[PDB]
């Protein structure tokens, strides 16, 4: 998963898990990319599905 | 099953939008953009209990999906969650609403705008969407949106998040049932 596009104002709202850095699952690829954007690239990818 | 329950397909997990008919045909709403792609849709996690298999779908440009029921057992109740729906209407601005989704639940809040177009990128433009100050999140998807006994919408997406507050954008339920030919029961 690349968050290039990001960020992005809307985000659909399908469950499909990924685990952060940060130890908190992500809801969805959308989800999880704004929040890299918004933690200004700190966060990043630990591995897919739930945390 | 109904309204608000978690459907689960081979990717992911959506929520039951409603359930609906055309004549003796059980059919259920939910987003579009869980239906692309999707064939069956089951009730459990396990995938053991299978519900059917998606009949139609409408994403982007619009966010509805209709799956077609080929469990002959499950009970298919025309409700949201324990509330009765007994007709559609056409959202309002200033309209009291609720959403209910598999994983917040039921939240309530009002109609902040008709006809919002909402870019999701790469080409996901949806238009013509309900507006919300209701909050949602990932697992919400095609979730109902309703007011009374009555149906107005599909939960397609927003920003935000249940916790800080968000808004979010529902796909009108008329537009899907004039669609397919089906009504709310």
């Amino acid at each position: 998963v690349d968050c290039s596009e990001y960020p992005k104002p809307a985000c659909t709202y399908e469950y499909r898990p990924l685990c952060g850095s940060d130890n908190k699952t992500y809801g969805n690829k959308c989800n999880f990319c704004n929040a890299v954007v918004e933690s200004n690239g700190t966060l990043t990818l630990s591995h897919f599905g739930k945390c | 099953i109904s309204g608000g329950d978690a459907i689960y397909s081979s990717t992911g997990r959506c929520s039951l939008g409603f359930n609906v008919r055309s004549g003796s045909t059980y059919y259920f709403l939910t987003a579009g953009h869980c239906t692309d792609g999707a064939t069956t849709w089951w009730a459990n996690s396990a995938r053991t209990t299978v519900l059917g298999t998606t009949s139609g779908s409408s994403f982007p440009n619009n966010d509805y999906g209709i799956v077609r029921y080929t469990n002959t057992t499950i009970p298919k109740d025309g409700t949201v969650g324990g509330q009765d729906i007994t007709s559609a209407a056409n959202a309002t601005v200033g309209m009291a609403v609720t959403r209910r989704g598999s994983t917040t639940g039921t939240h309530s809040g009002s109609v902040t705008a008709l006809n919002a177009t909402v870019n999701y990128g790469g080409g996901d433009v949806v238009y013509g969407m309900i507006r919300t100050n209701v909050c949602a999140e990932p697992g919400d998807s095609g979730g109902p949106l309703y007011s009374g006994t009555r149906a107005i919408g599909l939960t397609s997406g927003g920003s935000g998040n249940c916790s800080s507050g968000g808004t979010t954008f529902f796909q009108p339920v008329t537009e899907a049932l004039s669609a397919y030919g089906v009504s709310v029961y």
